[PDB]
């Protein structure tokens, strides 16, 4: 699955 | 005559240039040890024979002896052993890079002359929790903070403080869907609050969001303090005044002067750590209170040194490395 | 290299 | 009662059971932090809010408050993040492990109570070069040493010093055919000075071969010094590296008493490093010369502790952690 | 290519 910080990925 | 060892990499030749010029004027010699070229393109050797120590470094440019250096300036290495991956079989690569890194970091630790940067010191500064605790002890105001892998603890903290940013202590980036995606510090909203249960697999650092009236970068070289600010409030105000159109110093750091208590506490922070270089981040809220965010022992300075007159930060570093400025003496015996 | 006395703290 | 935090892992009861028993007998509580189960099976939270710091370690059975501990024992940190690899998607795994390690070790560094072991300290003592230099400064006899990736420097060292052994600074297992192979201390074949070509790709540590009349392991707990001896030269396998036959020689160790100058110098080594635990390996040569080989900042003690009467070393460690023995105080502010 | 210590490898 995905960790929490993956929800904070943004464009560039 | 006095020799000064500087640890860098091949791509960084620009910030070190003015420091090297000012060291040359100061009357000392600079020995450049580019760390990505070890062990392929440089050869390093420490020997103990007949009760005497000798350390020699062989470069494509020069051949030097290092056991008699006056100081060392270790800019933290992020890429060593360039080219080793292509030369060695896969089964040996991890162990070989481990041995290379340990040998080089061990040499850098063993230097008993004055040091601006050392592996154990950089490793100690990797603890952001200790940074926050020490800054709170000194008297700095720090944001409310919760470093956790507990979903319920994080949720309680977020509902309590109601305006929370979430950051990693170490970043992350990945190229996906045809573009690079980076993780940024961002507020925890109702949508991200759904994914709080995934905190079980990896922790995160939550913090009360400080509203930015000013943003501060403070470079400390020994006891020389250089403060730079971005005034978000005055920038946003100027964006309404027609007389300021086209003048976008709003995105550029401007040199500024700290309140004497803040500067006292900054110097005290460097005293507690017993290091002679620091890059501190601060936020000034609308209520004009100063919030410590973090200190980077390896923070870059060239971009802001170019905003001084004739590279004052580079001159500070050069004077410090040539023992022409007050130091926090860290010589090993 | 050996860890029969495994004196490393990391692992 | 006082709380002692013990950083260990689930496969480490063999070295901590007696220490825990003696701490309980001393009247202090033990909080065991198994770092395999971080962050999957236990929760770690550090919060600063309303001017107060709290740290909670929550296991499925117990919530422990860590902000008011009186001592931490950084004993072992094996297999941090065990089980995450099977939970997280592969693209996030390395970054998540980096974040988990930074958080865990940064909490460990941030403990301001008295600490027996810390990340920065252990990593400083990773530098074997600084160990040998400090031992030479103290007055220890150390073997002739050359650490290098330069083939011709190694060749000169090998011809000047005829009997020479080769050594790795790090420990590592390389897998071949599912078999784990490792690199002991081996004598350098004096015809095999071809093939030192390889030396450019990864350095190594060469030393003058010391003939072993006996081999000494000295476990220092504060100012308590337990010295043990072994006769290594009765096994043709254990003759260059006793660990090569360690499991057979594990119960052949005998208590010994050091000359008073050697003991004073060992205590001075621990004073210079400012640590209260050490495992010093030495070699006594036929001419009765004591050679300092290494200090392990986190070495094993249980197999020698079980050769004493009623686990004296574990008792000394428990007394040091419960503040019933003199310390080299390392509290932070 | 092998590193130097590869010559001293042996099963534990
Ligand atoms: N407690 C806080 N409240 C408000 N803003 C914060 C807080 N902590 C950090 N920030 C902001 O979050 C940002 C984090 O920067 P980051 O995402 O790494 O981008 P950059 O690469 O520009 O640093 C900083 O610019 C800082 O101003
Ligand atoms: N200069 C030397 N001469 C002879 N034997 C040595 C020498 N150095 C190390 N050894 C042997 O190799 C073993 C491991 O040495 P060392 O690399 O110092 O420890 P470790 O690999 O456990 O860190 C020692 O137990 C010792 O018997």
């Amino acid at each position: 699955k995905e960790p929490f910080f993956a929800a904070f990925l943004e464009k560039q | 005559m006095n020799k000064i060892l500087i640890i860098t990499h091949t791509a960084d030749n620009f910030s070190i240039d003015k420091v090297t010029e000012y060291i040359d004027k100061n009357g000392c010699e600079v020995i450049r040890f580019n760390v990505d070229e070890y062990p392929l393109k440089n050869k390093l050797s420490t020997t103990f024979q007949d009760g005497k120590w000798t350390t020699t470094l062989e470069t494509p440019e020069k051949k030097n002896s290092l056991e008699d250096i006056s100081t060392v300036w270790y800019r933290r290495a992020y890429n060593i052993g360039h080219g080793i991956k292509e030369e060695l079989d896969a089964k040996f690569y991890g162990a070989a890079m481990g041995e290379i890194r340990n040998t080089l970091f061990g040499f850098l630790e063993s230097i008993d002359a004055y040091s601006l940067g050392k592996p154990s010191v950089y490793r100690r500064l990797d603890s952001k929790e200790e940074q926050l605790k020490i800054a709170d002890k000194i008297g700095f105001k720090i944001p409310a903070t919760c470093v956790t892998n507990n979903p319920e603890e994080a949720k309680r903290f977020i509902v309590k403080h109601r305006d929370v940013v979430a950051k990693m202590q170490t970043g992350f980036a990945i190229y996906e869907d045809g573009v690079e995606n980076v993780v940024f510090t961002n507020v925890v909203n109702e949508d991200k609050l759904e994914e709080l249960d995934t905190l079980l697999y990896c922790p995160m650092q939550f913090q009360k969001k400080i509203e930015k009236k000013k943003e501060l970068r403070i470079t400390v070289v020994g006891r020389d303090v250089y403060a730079f600010e971005i005034d978000s409030q005055q920038s946003e105000a100027a964006k309404t005044d027609w007389r300021k159109d086209g003048i976008n110093l709003i995105d550029k750091w401007i040199p500024t002067e700290l309140p004497q208590d803040i500067e006292f506490m900054i110097l005290e922070l460097l005293d507690v750590y017993h290091v002679d270089y620091g890059a501190i981040d601060m936020i000034v809220s609308p209520e004009d209170e100063y919030y410590f965010i973090e200190i980077n022992a390896a923070g870059e300075f060239f971009w802001l040194d170019n905003l001084t007159e004739e590279n004052r930060i580079s001159k500070s570093i050069a004077d410090l490395l040539c023992d022409k400025a007050p130091r926090r003496d860290n010589r090993v015996l | 290299t050996l860890k029969y006395p495994s004196d490393s703290d990391e692992g």
